[PDB]
């Protein structure tokens, strides 16, 4: 029967789609955590930029 | 009349639907592979982001020490 | 009826098109994540060089008040 | 020695049936007792799993004459997807009936409009390695300075049926083995009722880079049974005494530091794996 | 049923379509944040190199 092969294909497709749902969910969670992590890294980047710029400013001023 | 053409139209459309389901299977399999590779890449980039954040921390500590030394020179 | 089999065929093709949109969406996902991986590699390079330069400057400033 | 087989083939379009002719086989090896063999021919269609036909038994003849005809109830539209298989077997009273030689004709090359009849030299039948057990994909990441080994159990597919009347209840247990002693036993969650389980579960171990070439990682896929000991589906091992794709993945993990490598692996039977584990 | 398998599979498919769309947009935002962090990283290592030069000057001067 060809309808049987069709329905079997439908079932396999359904299960694989569910697996893709789990993958999409875990993917999304990891993406969110990495976005927060990027925010922290950028905050530290601005702080270290401030410290380096100020230290180089005073260091250049102390020339003499 | 068009009776034979009607039956062959039913079998033909059924064939197109079946091959459509085959295309579905191939597409969801490729999507599956690309998704897995995407997850692994996200793991690599994630650990890299962790070591980058720890690097920023070490830069912050060292630069704080250099700030202290500059305040000692001042 | 040809109406029944034809409507079933139409719904099947609709499911195929939805799975095509999801498919291209997954491929776009992998591509964007790849390019982001390259940019992350470059960021890691710049951060490492910043670690080296910061370490040198800290060493010198520590050795200057000695 | 490659023998010959004389076969007929014709299609009945009125009743939509396949007429297969077994005429005679020629130049048969002197198997069975000394001098002469005992041949019987089993005929069956390749895609279908229908009941296989077998000819009469001919006692002590190297050139047997069957002159038998079989009918296969097959639609002509589906016959494009089928292939005819004719296998010449040998008869043994007290031993396993060894197959002498088989051959197959793809139905897409047969012109059933004109009556077909051909001589075909037999070929030695191909053999399967083992029943399909399954594959499992996971990634390996190693950083020497910290000694952390991240094994991310990704997924598996095409797992063998275990519970009777059902598909499977798979879960993954990884054993860190060394010197024939089990050291760390980690396991994943149970994904109930599936043949393509998905995990995406990260695990970690302590592996110094001074012992990296003396540790074994045993990835074991098992099936959960609600009552009784959970039977094991399959298992693979990477590290020392690893062969082929396993040593390939381990070498990729070593050549790629601070980076994960995702890879598939073909499960082997628990007995032969435990045998390969010295 | 036969139509119910199609309806279930279709519902799951459209669901993963929505989820994956949200994820793809999240990866767009991630791409912006990674470009910004890239610029900040390059400028940061440049300024760190300059501070290394000035630190070398002050070391060779006051020591
Ligand atoms: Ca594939
Ligand atoms: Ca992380
Ligand atoms: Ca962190
Ligand atoms: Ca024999
Ligand atoms: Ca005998
Ligand atoms: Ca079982
Ligand atoms: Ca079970
Ligand atoms: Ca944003
Ligand atoms: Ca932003």
């Amino acid at each position: 029967a060809r309808e049987n092969e069709m329905d079997e294909n439908l079932e396999q497709v359904s299960g694989i789609i569910g697996n893709l749902r789990h993958m999409a969910l875990d993917m999304g969670n990891e993406i969110d955590t990495q976005n927060r992590q990027i925010d922290r890294i950028m905050e530290k980047a601005d702080s270290n930029k401030t410290r380096i710029d100020e230290a180089n400013q005073r260091a250049t001023k102390m020339l003499g | 009349n068009e009776l034979e053409e009607m039956q062959r139209r039913a079998d033909q459309l059924a064939d197109e639907s079946l091959e459509s389901t085959r295309r579905m299977l191939q597409l969801v399999e490729e999507s599956k592979d690309a998704g897995i590779r995407t997850l692994v890449m996200l793991d690599e980039q994630g650990e890299q982001l962790d070591r980058v954040e720890e690097g920023m921390n070490h830069i912050n500590q060292d630069m704080k020490e250099a700030e202290k030394n500059l305040k000692d020179l001042g | 009826a040809l109406s029944e089999i034809e409507t079933r065929h139409s719904e099947i093709i609709k499911l195929e098109n939805s799975i095509r949109e999801l498919h291209d969406m997954f491929m776009d996902m992998a591509m964007l994540v790849e390019s982001q991986g390259e940019m992350i590699d470059r960021i890691e390079y710049n951060v490492e060089h910043a670690v080296d330069y910061v370490e040198r400057a800290v060493s010198d400033t520590k050795k200057a008040v000695k | 020695k490659l023998g010959k087989l004389q076969y007929s083939l014709d299609y009945d379009f009125q009743n939509n049936q396949l007429l297969v002719g077994i005429i005679q086989a020629a130049e048969l090896p002197a198997l069975d007792m000394g001098g002469t063999s005992d041949p019987y021919v089993k005929v069956f269609l390749l895609p279908d799993k229908k009941k296989k036909f077998e000819t009469k038994v001919h006692r002590k003849t190297l050139n047997p004459v069957f002159n038998e005809q079989f009918t296969f109830k097959v639609p002509y539209s589906e016959l494009g997807g089928k292939t005819l298989v004719m296998a010449v077997y040998d008869f043994d009273r007290f031993s396993k009936h060894d197959i002498i030689g088989e051959f197959k004709v793809p139905m897409n090359t047969v012109d059933f409009g004109h009556v077909t009849e051909e001589w075909r030299d037999l070929q030695s039948a191909e053999k399967e390695e083992q029943e399909k057990l399954g594959d499992i994909c996971f990634s390996l990441r190693y950083v020497p300075t910290a000694g952390k080994l991240t094994v991310v159990i990704l997924e598996a597919k095409n797992l063998k049926k275990m519970d009777v009347g059902g598909l499977s209840d798979p879960y993954v247990k990884i054993h860190l083995m060394q010197n024939g002693k089990r050291l760390k036993k980690k396991k994943t969650t149970i994904k109930k009722n599936t043949l393509n389980p998905y995990y995406n579960e990260s695990f970690s171990f302590e592996v110094p880079f001074e012992q990296i070439q003396k540790v074994q990682v045993v990835v074991t896929v098992l099936d959960y049974d609600k009552i009784g000991k959970n039977d094991a589906i399959g298992k693979v091992f990477v590290g020392y005494n690893s062969t082929g794709a396993e040593l390939r993945h381990w070498s990729d993990m070593l050549a790629n530091p601070r980076r994960p490598i995702a890879q598939w692996h073909t499960l082997q039977v628990e007995e032969e794996v435990d045998a390969m584990l010295a | 049923g036969s139509n119910r398998r199609l309806q279930q599979t279709q519902a799951q498919v459209d669901e993963v379509v929505d989820i994956m769309r949200v994820n793809v947009d999240k990866v767009l935002e991630r791409d912006q944040k990674l470009s910004e962090l890239d610029d900040r990283a390059d400028a940061l290592q440049a300024g760190a190199s300059q501070f290394e030069t000035s630190a070398a000057k002050l070391k060779r001067k006051y020591w």
